[PDB]
């Protein structure tokens, strides 16, 4: 049963494990009908998380964007109007840290072509 | 502790 305030909770609980990301990402696709609200609160809780978890949020994005595609172009569509902000935001606050994992996520994105060429760019130059 | 998420794990 979808509820915005439950998502905020799951997000708060999201760990870095392969299991945490992969079954939270399943919950979200179950509710692909709620893609717009889901992404908008992800964007809010993302910006609230500490820097060590910001990456993990982008890895949630990944697993839902990629697996939602067998189901429809909802989250794919919802996330683009956001990702140029989320990346550019996480680029900073990686002030005293490493942007190599973000530059790889863009590369496994143009490789699998999850988004399109001009948008993988702007994602690259957002940082 | 479980294995760490890998961005590639999704099926392509």
């Amino acid at each position: 049963s979808f509820s915005e305030s439950a998502l905020e909770k799951k997000l708060s609980e999201l760990s870095n494990s392969q299991h945490s990301v992969q079954t939270l990402s399943l919950w979200l696709i179950h509710h692909r009908k709620h893609a717009g609200p889901i992404v908008s609160v992800w964007h809010r809780e993302l910006r609230k998380a500490k820097s060590n978890r910001k990456l993990t949020f982008l890895y949630l994005a990944n697993d839902v964007i990629q697996n939602s595609k067998r189901k429809g172009p909802e989250f794919t569509r919802e996330f683009e109007s956001v990702l140029v902000d989320a990346f550019s935001h996480v680029a900073r606050e990686a002030d005293e840290g490493c942007k190599k994992p973000l530059e790889r996520l863009l590369n496994i994105w143009q490789e699998r072509s999850v988004y399109g060429g001009e948008f993988i760019q702007q994602l690259k130059l957002s940082m | 502790t479980s294995p760490s998420y890998s961005p590639t794990s999704p099926s392509y």
